[PDB]
């Protein structure tokens, strides 16, 4: 099937580089002009940087001139963005998206990287219970990390039904927390295991927390 | 650089309804020499990139259904959502791909209005490990709950507590069409254990009268 996988995303100081790159499949690359299309936290898309199939032409949005470069590498099937000068402003989620054969459309979207531009320090979480005391709700508290972001499972994946995992929210001390809950039924508790899985890629820091009623 | 305004930001429409969302381009995006305007129509839920619903201002995409269609010429477009569905809750863009740069419209959120439905409410005292770390962190549960206002009060001993807590919303279920939203209350160590009973109070439509749910510090 059609694919575009970004990477190179992360955490780069202000004034920092970076060099995104997306892995294209399931397609003739070099066929296609392709895109860089970008959407920073809670806001609306913005186009970045088109590159024509032969990587003859390219273009970039005036927000990117001059310190953007987009390129491509069609013997590898390679979209690049290589990012200079970078600024707080930059931060977004960057999407890797190919343009129609002909219409000249995007029509299809790679799942994104993320891109943090911060003098702020990686920092691993802490996870704590939301212990449970029909229908009772238990969680973790995922507190005090960075850059986004976390991915929380339950049960290793076994466990959907009813789970909330929270948007984070950035805490004045310029960290993030979330909280990952789920209902589950009351006279489960007893006998059911429930273990919050948490992943924050970013710090090196995997948790496993099993969540129980607390003991008196 | 051609500006794309959408209208209105913000829509709730009720399964089985219609949704209209409207776009205008500050300039023509009709190509004369093939009649077709150079407008589109994305669709993006959240954690997802948007997905192209339809191209050239009226055509849709394959594995598009029928209910998304577009409409429109020049200047003046048309989203139409004919029988909302609950899966549709998404944030919808217009754009142009006339001429570089591609630009896009600030987006439309669709909501879906349903029936009131009362929040579950749960609170949850800071763990013991926490605690050794020097900090408290209280948390409230208000679980599926419809229409998204809520209000949350947290009381220590009576005080109400402002400025030290911090709410975070699920965007709207896929399914039930509901929202959860966690509060959380943090204070040091050394005021947690200053005080005994810790409070959240929650104020919404589908309740009679405001829910609390309480702990006493260190009871069982």
């Amino acid at each position: 099937e059609v694919q575009l996988l970004e990477s190179g995303g992360g955490l780069v100081q202000p004034g920092g580089s970076l060099r995104l790159s997306c892995a294209a499949s399931g397609f003739t690359f070099s066929s296609y002009a392709m895109s860089w299309v970008r959407q920073a936290p809670g806001k609306g898309l913005e186009w970045v940087s088109a590159i024509s199939g032969s990587g003859g032409s390219t273009y970039y949005a005036d927000s990117v001139k001059g310190r953007f470069t987009i390129s491509r590498d069609n013997s590898k099937n390679t979209l690049y963005l290589q990012m200079n000068s970078l600024r707080a402003e930059d931060t977004a989620v960057y999407y890797c998206a190919k343009y129609d054969g002909i219409y000249g459309e995007l029509d299809f979207w790679g799942q994104g990287t993320l891109v943090t531009v911060s003098s702020a320090s990686t920092k691993g979480p802490s996870v704590f219970p939301l212990a449970p005391s029909g229908t009772a709700a238990l969680g973790c508290l995922v507190k005090d990390y960075f850059p986004e972001p976390v991915t929380v499972s339950w049960n290793s994946g076994a466990l959907t039904s009813g789970v909330h995992t929270f948007p984070a929210v950035l805490q004045s001390s310029g960290l993030y927390s979330l909280s990952s809950v789920v209902t589950v039924p009351s006279s489960s508790l007893g006998t059911q295991t429930y273990i919050c899985n948490v992943n924050h890629k970013p710090s090196n820091t995997k948790v496993d927390k099993k969540v129980e009623p607390k003991s008196c | 650089d051609i500006v794309m305004t959408q209208s209105p930001d913000s829509l709730a429409v009720s399964l089985g309804e219609r949704a209209t969302i409207n776009c205008k381009s500050s300039q023509s995006v009709l190509y004369s020499s093939n009649n077709k305007n150079y407008l589109a129509w994305y669709q993006q839920k959240p954690g997802q990139p948007p997905k192209l619903l339809i191209y050239w201002a009226s055509t849709r995409e394959s594995g598009v259904p029928d209910r998304f269609s577009g409409s429109g010429s020049g200047t003046d477009f048309t989203l139409t959502i004919s029988s909302l569905q609950a899966e549709d809750v998404a944030v919808y863009y217009c754009q142009q791909y006339y001429s570089t740069p591609l630009t896009f419209g600030q987006g439309t959120k669709v909501e879906i209005k349903r029936t009131v439905a009362a929040p579950s409410v749960f609170i949850f005292p800071p763990s013991d490990e926490q605690l050794k770390s020097g900090t408290a962190s209280v948390v409230c549960l208000l679980n599926n709950f419809y229409p998204r206002e809520a209000k949350v009060q947290w009381k220590v001993d009576n005080a109400l507590q402002s400025g030290n807590s911090q709410e975070s919303v699920t965007e709207q279920d896929s399914k039930d069409s509901t929202y959860s939203l966690s509060s959380t209350l943090t204070l040091s160590k050394a005021d947690y254990e200053k005080h005994k009973v810790y409070a959240c109070e929650v104020t919404h439509q589908g309740l009679s009268s405001p829910v609390t749910k309480s702990f006493n510090r260190g009871e069982c």
